[PDB]
């Protein structure tokens, strides 16, 4: 999986500990994966209580800003994966 | 007030009331259109069902025939019982300890703004990559996507993106680790 390889390499470069979990059969990725597109589910929120759909859903601004930094490293890696069989 | 401009943009978008069951999608589409114009990104609106516009922002790569990177997210958020909140869920109040309170602050408007600010920084700082990046902002995820992403993936405008790989939401983790939803080959829910 070249995409997982590039994602995982950036996370090792940044010293981020990942916990891979199964992909729920829900959300936008349900449909994208079902039409054959490889995908991951990821939001760069650590040290954050799990509050989706709850009262007082909140995010600390420094976690948010570190998340923008993480995407500034993920994007070059993913967008620079060299040509694959699937590109033809 | 002094504030990081990425945080200011996040709080602006948190204040757009894309709350189910009748999200202000018109205001969200307008926000993405104006952002595309400010960032110098191409913008395509694809109305998959009446009242349901998918917005695609595009940063073409240097090898536009390679398949693209999709940075996907949903613009709607679930309802609130506002009497149970410490701060108005659509005010995006930031407290003196740095916490931003809003419906959508975790799920998932943070990620949409993170994609936009990461693209803005990399592009304005002069980076270029072989693969095109498309940011797709879809309505309707919180009710199952049947008038959003589920329709978008059959559209000719979707096929034209030539998607090679997508990101979309994960979930908060209370520890120092980050959760990542992993899938490979054919997803497990079609196995069947
Ligand atoms: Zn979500
Ligand atoms: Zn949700």
């Amino acid at each position: 999986n070249p995409w997982w390889a590039a994602f995982s390499r950036v996370c090792k470069d940044m010293n981020l500990t990942l916990e891979p979990e199964i992909m729920p059969a829900a959300g936008d990725n349900r449909y994208i994966r079902a039409v054959g597109v490889p995908a991951l589910g990821f939001s760069p929120m650590n040290r954050t209580p799990v509050l989706l759909h709850d009262h007082d859903e909140r995010l600390h601004e420094a976690v948010f800003l570190r998340g923008v930094d993480i995407y500034t490293r993920l994007l070059p890696a993913l967008a620079s994966v060299p040509a694959l069989p699937s590109d033809s | 007030e002094e504030e990081h401009p990425s945080v200011t943009l996040f709080r602006q978008y948190l204040r757009i009331r894309t709350v189910q069951p009748k999200p202000d999608y018109g205001a969200a589409v307008a926000f993405f259109e104006e952002t595309a114009r400010q960032l110098g990104l191409g913008c395509q609106k694809v109305e998959v069902a009446p009242g349901y516009v998918v917005t695609v922002l595009t940063w073409p790569g240097t090898n536009p025939t390679l398949s693209s990177i999709l940075l996907n997210s949903h613009t709607d958020v679930v309802p609130v019982f506002k009497e149970h909140w410490s701060h108005d869920p659509f005010e995006a109040f930031k407290d003196s300890e740095g916490y931003i309170y809003a419906r959508g602050a975790q799920d998932m408007k943070c990620v949409s703004i993170q994609y936009l600010e990461a693209v803005r920084r990399l592009k304005v700082e002069g980076h270029r990559f072989p693969r095109t990046i498309h940011m797709t902002f879809v309505p309707d995820e919180e009710v199952g996507g049947h008038q959003g992403m589920e329709l978008f993936v059959q559209r000719p405008e979707f096929h034209a993106l030539r998607a090679g790989f997508a990101l979309d939401e994960g979930i908060a983790n209370p520890t120092d680790a980050f959760t990542v939803f992993y899938s490979e080959r054919s997803p497990w829910w079609v196995r069947v």
